[PDB]
């Protein structure tokens, strides 16, 4: 059953992966467009605050291997 | 009183005789030298710089100079020579014009932030009549002041002047000073101005940043991070000198490797963030700098550089040992309502 | 000798023409210099409790045509202007013009018609203003769009000093609690939502009760905007009594971060999308010249609401339920 508890994990985790890279990219491109400071203030504030969504996603992902691998050494 | 101790004199200029004989007489709008030019310098520097510069002492018919040489002294030590050409004046007139007239131009690039096309002094006729405005060996004299005065800020800003001009303050903004006072000790301020002044950022404006100052001190005692706070609350100031009056803002800008390896930067097991750097990486950085820079005319002001917010001082503190002419500026200290424009993509 | 110099706050820089018009006595003989600018503060005064400096008139500048200005902020310019020469600005109804265009700032009217017409528009009931008036206008605009600049920490010792004339115990009650920096940043926090600082006594008022209690600037800004019912209700009804969504509200709980010394905006980042789409196909625009509609928040999450609509429409009120007279009756 952990197995599949990783796999919810996993997903849960590369959603908030695949958004953070979409922040990124539209940094990016708002950059290489010529946009104002604000829109880029803002996407930094906000890049900021999706750091910490990551680093939970990361830090449950860290905990279910733990558990995966507990229950494997069973 | 030959039995006393002397003060150190600031800012000597010595000439050979030519230039000294140069100097007794008006020049075409009757000013002279020493009563009308220096003082006017030392006043639009003041309107520019937020600083006091003192006066000078110049010494005519030095031993060691030819007629048409000069030498600048810091603190009685002599700091840099010069030369100027016998009868010629400097004026920055492009390669195409100084051949679109069939003038002469001599090349002399005498200090860095100053023109080198010299015309022989004969034809400033020609000038006013190409609307060519051409510098008075005496105006070059004066020009070259100018750069070593905004070069050498840092050697006049200690903290007797920052009290004097906080005691000038106190006759209007008391209550201002004393909760700056409160917040801020003395020296640890003088610092907070050198710092400012070292990127060329005026401290005319007193009161903003004394605003400033007693908004972000309420936290916050290291100096260089009030230094960040002051610069991103002359937002207005700042944009005002570099977009020079535009629509726009035209800079360059880093690349994101190069912005999340200088997170590499970081010293928190030392008191100060101290530069945690791979050694390569000065030339590494560099080489695509010098391949990228645009040369600016001299009489104007060399192209900007836009960061990332937390890593502009470091940029700006490895940039300037080559590169003194290069502003860093990042995202907080530019206007929210200006349009930049990508236009360096340094990597 | 040289000495040290002050900075000058509001530099007005002048073409020729300018500078040759100012000479001179307006339509009903009162002065732009010694009469308009002093009116001017003096109603910038009794609208918003700010004390304005004195303006700085520098003629005849270099850089600019005859009928061209601009504005300085600290010695340092804030905008540029124009004025089209003989014309006067005349909010009009766009038909009008074949009946019988410069949007100069963004709360200016944008209709410049040729000034020989001033019967026809007074006849026709039609206001016009004097260039000098637009003047006036845009730099009230100024000031009320760099209000921020002039509330110092020296002003409102001016000002505490002038209320201690009349209530010198009032004054030592509210300055036991409150150091004079925190009551600075509350008058900001005021005059950041147009929120005239006029009537000291009724916030002094509300300080000396509150302030025992809560030591937080911001709930106490709060306090005194609810405690400015009154004055918020005739700004905002007109004096009538009647002229959002529960979804984004249970999602501004999200919000609560207070571990530092001040709070934290932590939401997923595209509902600044997603209020702001809804946002715009809601607005009604009232009429140029006239007052946006107002936006009705929770109680405790005013500040949030306003600090984040303002970046794109500004001119746009956020008040919550406390802030309203308890009598007045999308997403």
């Amino acid at each position: 059953i952990e197995q599949e508890k990783l796999r919810e994990k996993e997903a849960e985790r590369d959603k908030v992966k695949n958004h953070y890279m979409q922040k990124i990219q539209q940094l990016r491109d708002l950059l290489d467009e010529g946009t104002t400071s604000d829109a880029v203030l803002q996407i930094k504030s906000y890049i900021k605050v999706v750091a910490v969504q990551l680093s939970e996603e990361e830090e449950k992902v860290n905990k279910q291997k733990e558990v995966v691998l507990a229950a494997s050494k069973e | 009183n030959p039995d006393d101790y002397s003060l150190t004199l600031p800012v000597i200029l010595e000439l050979g005789k030519d230039l000294s004989k140069l100097i007794q007489h008006k020049t075409k709008s009757g000013q002279s030298f020493v009563d009308d030019m220096i003082p006017k310098m030392r006043q639009a520097l003041y309107q520019d710089i937020g600083i006091r510069y003192p006066g000078i002492h110049v010494r005519t018919d030095s031993p060691s100079l030819e007629g048409y040489d000069y030498m600048i002294l810091l603190n009685e030590v002599p700091y840099v020579r010069g030369k100027i050409p016998p009868h010629h004046v400097l004026t920055n007139e492009v390669e195409d014009n100084l051949s679109r007239y069939n003038l002469p131009f001599i090349t002399y690039k005498n200090a860095a932030g100053l023109p080198s096309a010299w015309v022989s002094e004969d034809a400033k006729a020609i000038l006013e009549k190409a609307a060519i405005k051409y510098w008075t060996p005496l105006e070059v004299i004066i020009l070259h002041l100018s750069y070593f005065f905004h070069k050498s800020s840092q050697e006049f800003l200690g903290i007797q002047e920052v009290r004097s001009m906080i005691e000038f303050m106190e006759r209007s903004f008391p209550d201002l000073v004393k909760e700056v006072t409160r917040l801020i000790p003395l020296q640890k301020l003088t610092e907070i101005f050198k710092r400012l002044v070292q990127e060329q950022i005026s401290i005319k404006d007193l009161r903003t940043i004394l605003e400033s100052l007693s908004e972000w001190a309420q936290t916050e005692k290291d100096t260089v991070l009030l230094t960040e706070y002051v610069r991103s609350s002359l937002k207005l100031y700042i944009s005002f000198k570099f977009s020079q009056g535009q629509s726009a803002i035209s800079v360059y800008l880093l690349d994101p490797e190069i912005e999340e390896m200088i997170r590499g930067a970081i010293k928190q097991t030392s008191a100060g963030s101290y530069l945690a750097l791979d050694p390569d990486s000065v030339n590494l950085i560099l080489k695509s700098m010098r391949n990228t820079i645009t040369p600016t005319p001299a009489g104007g002001q060399p192209p900007v550089l836009l960061t990332a917010i937390d890593v502009r001082r470091y940029v700006r503190k490895l940039i300037e040992t080559e590169f003194p002419d290069i502003a860093v500026i990042s995202y907080q200290e530019i206007l929210p309502e200006i349009r930049i424009q990508p236009l360096g993509r340094i990597q």
